[PDB]
């Protein structure tokens, strides 16, 4: 026998899954574990160094990661960067420039995204000051730093533009940046006030639809931004609750803690008892739900625990996550189906994510 | 006392406690250096039935302590109330963003 | 089985093998490099019954793959009988000596 | 209040020991962690990277880490190093830039030591060709490769000579090396064959004297190396084994899995039953306790499934090393006496060691 490398990995793109693995013990050492959803097959990782985000380009092609080194690790001069590895090889391939400044903190979706497009990468900023950062793909360079997102944060991307992100500002409003090709702001607009901040503050996690996004708050309400125009109309609060969930206290909690089926429109939530000041994070006692265009539940089941989902939409997936182990469900019907659960997926990690099949 | 997650003024820490980890609630361990931001969390006493601020300095430079780790959210809120916010790390600003631990410093009365 | 650290072949791994990370005995997980160099074990085969010469090749450039940790030592030698020894690095000599994982590749008979 | 750092380690030296945590889950964010052995508080830490190994200098004020970085972690230039910290601050202070071929392997005493002087740091190189690294500590440099060495492995300090040590070699003989006052090679001898290599293979870990050096072999005999004078005579073999015992298998095993008390000549040994090829790194079911001069066994006790072990002959002591918790043993007694257990010291430690006291 003879030992080989430059091996490609053994299961189609499309059973494909990446869970991204802090390892807050040795944050340093942090990577992403690709595995089959399938069949719960280890198939590779992607290493990660300090405090990695990772995505895959919408086309399918390449993982991005976002990272941070220093040249002693605990001393030396820092670089912030975007590697672009190939998503078959899983092999790097281009370093991407950042100020030092990229958000150092635990992986929402919101952290790092791309526009519809695909052609940039959109990411977050804090020094601690937040501003949100652009990256040309095609150009491998940091090109734009939208300062006028100062006191916002994450990013929403809108799936119905090409190079369009909206961003949740200390106002309770939305800011939305409409890139040009060249990656610079081209336009941008403010929403009215959606929330309170101080009597209802949402969770940042999206349910993001085709042309609007819904947002769930700490006591239970939900709020929706809608994108059809260019100017972001926002409305809510509606409830999640009905009188007997409010007589139990019943709240949302986790990290990215919603998602959205967009056929059928139904939203799901993970959802505690026993809701008071600082249970927002809370694992699910279950997940709810939803229908959004009747604002009512419609089906609940054992939340396992959970943290972190992300819902595939062509082969009607949730995935949910502990922090160790991955949930897998066919969401094709209202009532939420377990097909298979994959042990020790990570030590610590708040965020799976489907590999693009959508192009 | 001091070293448990329930202790009172550790309501919105999320990270390992500086005083498992050879500093104490107010020193950073040996080796690792302040950082000069912080969350804020209020935090209840329940021996003198006060609230107070408390400031979330971690302690940096220094790969992770990995004792005593706590993740309490009492008022903590998100990134777009961003020094309320405790999912990022406090040492991002530091000479070495490695994060260490994380101290409990008395501010005040809230 | 290959992925039990009972497997004949395994008789000298001190690592993780290769095949619970994405590759197989003889291949590296993707993205990760062969070693040029190994330690060698004498393994018996229990089908057969004769003994075969295994060479722990080792993946590289690549962070601990973390599963299917194994540490049996039939015939290992310490460091003086350098090649038959694996409590060191078989990626010592690669263009990056990340450890990955181990792999277990049949030579021919001993 | 308003918090501060620059703060010393807040219990004395004589308090302190040092766990190499190799953290193999996470190779490259091994660290070393120091702890107070008399009451088990965490006092402090020092990174190290990609598999650390750790000394503290002879004269207790600084600890030496040697380690691996590349400029990306995974690709780039490769930098292997040695770093002088400040033992009461635990703050790096210098790196000492190595050829890159340091040793990369599990946490051996004698794979990274210092001349009984404290002029030299002695470490192990294999590229995989070996050799011995040589870094003159006042300089802050390397200074050359002992060529010598090739086809040796680890390092024995002699503790009766400023800048002499020993390596064991394929040949089953030691190699001596005597360093000038540069670093470089002054002379050198071999002694004549030890141990079979073949039939009776040795551990690398010396049970240490002034003057002599013992060895434990896979199936539990004993070998001696006495360098009173500069020429080394080697003897052996003995066996730690009575009738009963070898009805029984009892075979040594572990990492640094023996110890001399030297004051009293009594060796320090992990053992377990039914031993057979293979069983040679196996947790210690018993620690026995040898009179050296005697040849008998004069005590055994159970092991707690230790690997490793360290003595301080400064104030009695052993320190045994499961893997992640410490077990402190008083020894000046036959019988070792547990004092505590220290749990949690690490996650995967093969080895611990005293902050030196005395020792001149």
């Amino acid at each position: 026998e003879v030992l080989t490398g430059g091996h490609s990995v053994s299961a189609p793109q499309e059973n494909r899954i990446y869970v991204m693995d802090s390892v807050f013990m040795h944050l340093t050492e942090s990577r992403v574990h690709v595995y089959d959803y399938t069949n719960g097959k280890f198939l590779g990782m992607v290493p990660t160094a300090f405090n990695g985000h990772v995505q895959v380009s919408n086309d399918g092609k390449k993982i991005y990661t976002m990272t941070t080194y220093h040249e002693r690790i605990t001393r030396g001069k820092r670089s912030d960067v975007v590697e672009v590895w190939d998503a078959d090889k899983l092999t790097f391939e281009k370093e991407i420039s950042l100020p030092p400044k990229r958000v150092q903190g635990l992986n929402y979706d919101g952290l790092f995204r791309q526009t519809t497009d695909g052609k940039f990468i959109v990411l977050q900023n804090a020094s601690p000051a937040t501003s949100i950062g652009i990256v040309d793909v095609a150009k491998g360079d940091y090109v734009e730093d939208v300062t006028a997102a100062a006191g916002c944060w994450s990013v929403i991307p809108q799936p119905n533009r090409p190079r369009s992100f909206m961003t949740i500002c200390g106002d309770g409003g939305l800011l939305t940046i409409n890139l040009g090709e060249d990656g610079k702001v081209a336009s941008q607009s403010r929403s009215k006030q959606m929330f309170s901040v101080k009597d209802d503050p949402i969770f940042i996690a999206p349910a993001l639809d085709k042309d609007k996004a819904h947002f769930v708050s700490y006591y239970g309400n939900v709020y929706s931004a809608d994108f059809s125009g260019d100017e972001v109309k926002v409305d809510g609060p509606w409830s999640l609750l009905n009188d007997e969930d409010k007589a139990k206290n019943w709240v949302p909690g986790g990290y990215n803690l919603v998602g959205l089926h967009r056929a059928s429109g139904r939203m799901y939530v993970f959802m505690h008892p026993d809701g008071k000041e600082g249970t927002h994070k809370f694992p699910a006692a279950e997940i709810w739900v939803m229908d959004t265009k009747t604002k009512q539940r419609v089906a609940r089941i054992p939340g396992r625990d959970a943290l972190s989902m992300t819902i595939d939409q062509q082969r009607n997936l949730m995935l949910t996550l502990d922090g160790g182990n991955v949930n897998v469900y066919d969401i094709s019907q209202p009532e939420p189906k377990l097909l298979r659960t994959i042990e020790g997926a990570a030590e610590a990690s708040l965020q799976v994510q489907f590999h693009p099949v959508g192009g | 006392e001091v070293n448990s997650c329930d202790y009172w003024r550790h309501c919105a820490v999320d990270g390992f406690l500086c005083s498992c980890c050879g500093g104490t609630t107010t020193t950073c361990p040996p080796g690792s250096t302040p950082s000069p931001i912080s969350w804020i969390g209020t935090c209840h006493n329940p021996h003198d039935g006060k609230d107070y601020l408390i400031s979330y300095h971690d302690c940096c430079g220094k790969t992770a302590c990995g004792r005593c780790q706590c993740n309490t959210q009492t008022r903590e809120r998100p990134g777009y109330e961003f020094f309320l916010h405790n999912d990022v790390n406090w040492c991002m600003a530091n000479e070495n963003s490695t994060f260490h631990c994380t101290t409990s410093v008395l501010v005040g009365l809230a």
